């Protein structure tokens, strides 16, 4: 769909994802592809198949934020599936083909709401008129100047125009309605009354299977925990079941959905793993052969936490100025202080257990937990979190490793 | 009754008389035979009830509306329907109208007339009215709304059924 270059995407990519560049243009070249193959006959069209990915990397560090900022980019149905979801199957749970209906239920509670988007103007426009014609019921057969119905644009014009927010008039309109009403309700009951209309069926849901089939995002988290590991046997043949349940999906079939007959062929694949105690190569053949794309992500870095508390757009720290806002009250992070909430995320995750980029999002919280009671109280005032401020609410979490379990 | 209707040197008129007549007697002297209609734009007069005329002549202002203006066609199409719906086909009656365009007769047979030079004389004193403002129209310099007039009185004079009460109705345009 987007004629984006890959340049371009991982540009795009770039407000949202701190580092991670390899992944970014991996995820880039995907995206493209899927452009490059309606440039060409209909032979090729049929031979060329996604370039499935496999991100590696641990923990928090970009590797979901990458492939929803990628599916989001692109207005395409994304899913996001933990592999081991399935590994309790051999005793009874979920099929593998849940994947590709909820890519569509999705698929569908998208092309759902954004049929809102283009028809939230339509029902207060060519369906305002509703009301307009029981405020001055038009006349017995206009006659037809074409600019007559456009005449009262006087009498007309002024109903329209005290129609800016004056209301709470019961009158009644039309099964149509006919029923008796009021004004909060009639104008209302007609906001979705006329809507109905002009978004049809068969076109609707019959896109959503358009837009999995051609634009389709599949994000198996943890692909690795469904490798064979020396540990057992009887749980690796439930793991490498996965892989084979999931093998039908990657490599090309039709998928049964309360919505039609949806094809795999051409969904895109982003697999992630840690890759700790199994390796790439532990999944089977047929599945390394349905991810040829390998790339890795990096730790982050307390200079990438930094970073990632402030660069992005709508960042956590950008949000919280504006929520605290919401209560009049104007928040302001010095450079320091920023350096120190970073500082402490990296701590905690070296004292206790690494979650990556997550521990902010938690200590960012705690530190603020006060500001964010009080700040009804504040309203008017201009509080500045400093590195000062920051200390003195997080030191003594930190420094408290067993508190820092439960806590932070 | 006596519907007289002219058009001399941009000037259109229709002008009738006001007796109803029950048999040997006069029920009423002063009814209004010449109307107007589309936003006064179309002027008309007509012989028959006063229920008919309500009914014919505001249908006939749709018709207008459902074709721009156009006299000729709102009229086809209203002697249509006159003729065929099954209700309608009971209304009696004798309409005259005119625009700027042009001036016709219409009746209950759905026929749509354009007479000589839109000169109309419907009703029993159609002729006499008739007569006498072809003379007129002839012989004199006399304007549009002169002659109506004068043929009227020269009708209401001979005719028993029509008398000298007048509704004019004039239209300018050039
Ligand atoms: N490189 C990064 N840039 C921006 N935000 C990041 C980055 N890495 C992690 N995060 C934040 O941490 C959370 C971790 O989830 P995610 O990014 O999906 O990675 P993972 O799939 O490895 O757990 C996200 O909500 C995201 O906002």
């Amino acid at each position: 769909h987007s004629e984006m270059t890959p340049r371009e995407i991982v540009s795009e990519l770039d407000k949202h994802i701190i580092g991670q560049d390899n992944a970014k243009r991996s995820v880039a070249i995907a995206l493209r592809n899927r452009w490059r193959r309606m440039q060409l006959n209909e032979e090729l069209r049929h031979e060329v198949t996604p370039k499935n990915i496999l991100m590696i990397g641990p923990t928090g560090v970009g590797k979901t934020e990458i492939a929803r900022r990628l599916a989001k980019l692109a207005n395409a149905p994304f899913i996001k599936v933990e592999a081991t979801k399935f590994t309790e199957v051999g005793y009874v749970g979920k099929e593998v083909d849940s994947i590709i209906r909820d890519l569509t239920d999705a698929a569908v509670k998208m092309v759902r709401v954004q049929a809102i988007e283009k028809n939230r103007y339509r029902a207060e426009e060519l369906a305002e008129e509703r009301i307009l014609d029981v405020l001055i019921p038009p006349a017995k057969n206009n006659w037809g100047q074409t600019e007559q119905q456009q005449e009262p644009s006087a009498a007309r014009q002024a109903f329209r125009k005290k129609l800016r927010e004056g209301q709470l008039d019961d009158k009644e309109i039309e099964k149509q309605k006919a029923r008796k009403l009021k004004i909060k309700d009639a104008m209302k009951l007609l906001i979705e009354e006329e809507a109905a209309k002009l978004v049809n069926p068969e076109e609707l849901k019959q896109d959503a299977i358009d837009a999995v089939e051609q634009h389709g995002i599949v994000f198996i988290d943890e692909i690795d925990k469904i490798c064979k590991r020396g540990e057992s046997s009887g749980p690796d043949v439930s793991r490498e079941g996965v892989q084979r349940d999931l093998l039908p999906l990657v490599e090309g079939c039709t998928v049964s959905t309360k919505h039609g007959m949806v094809k795999t062929d051409h969904i895109l694949f982003i697999a992630s793993g840690a890759f700790q105690i199994a390796k790439p190569s532990d999944l089977i053949p047929e599945l390394q052969g349905r991810l040829p794309i390998r790339v890795e992500l990096q730790a982050l870095t307390t200079s990438d936490f930094e970073r990632i508390l402030t660069e992005p757009n709508a960042s956590i720290t950008v949000q919280y100025k504006a929520l605290m806002a919401t209560e009049g009250v104007n928040i302001e992070f010095t450079d320091s202080g920023i350096k120190r909430i970073a500082e402490a995320a990296w701590q905690v995750n070296e004292s206790t257990e690494n979650i990556g980029a997550r521990r902010l999002h938690t200590v960012l919280e705690r530190l603020m937990e006060e500001i964010s009671y009080d700040a009804s109280d504040l309203s008017g005032q201009n509080i500045t979190i400093d590195a000062d401020y920051v200390s003195k609410h997080l030191d003594a979490l930190v420094a408290d490793e067993d508190l820092s379990r439960f806590i932070l | 009754t006596t519907i007289v209707s002219v058009r001399r040197n941009g000037h259109v008129v229709i002008a009738g008389d006001g007796q109803a007549t029950l048999g040997n007697t006069v029920m009423k002297g002063n009814v209004k035979k010449v109307r107007r209609l589309y936003n006064d734009k179309v002027i008309a007069g007509f012989a028959g009830g006063t229920a008919d005329a309500f009914t014919l002549f505001e249908l006939f202002e749709r018709k207008l509306e459902m074709h721009q203006g156009h006299l000729v066609k709102a009229a086809v199409e209203l002697a249509k329907d006159w003729r065929t719906d099954r209700m309608l086909r009971k209304l009696e009656a004798l309409l005259a109208v005119a625009d700027e365009t042009a001036s016709l007769i219409i009746t209950g047979n759905g026929d749509v007339v354009q007479p000589e030079n839109d000169l109309i004389a419907i009703g029993s004193g159609g002729p006499y009215a008739q007569a006498a403002a072809r003379a007129l129209l002839e012989n004199t310099e006399l304007s549009a709304r002169e002659i109506a007039e004068k043929a009227l009185d020269i009708a209401g004079d001979i005719c028993i059924y029509t008398n000298h009460f007048h509704t004019i109705e004039e239209l300018s345009y050039k």
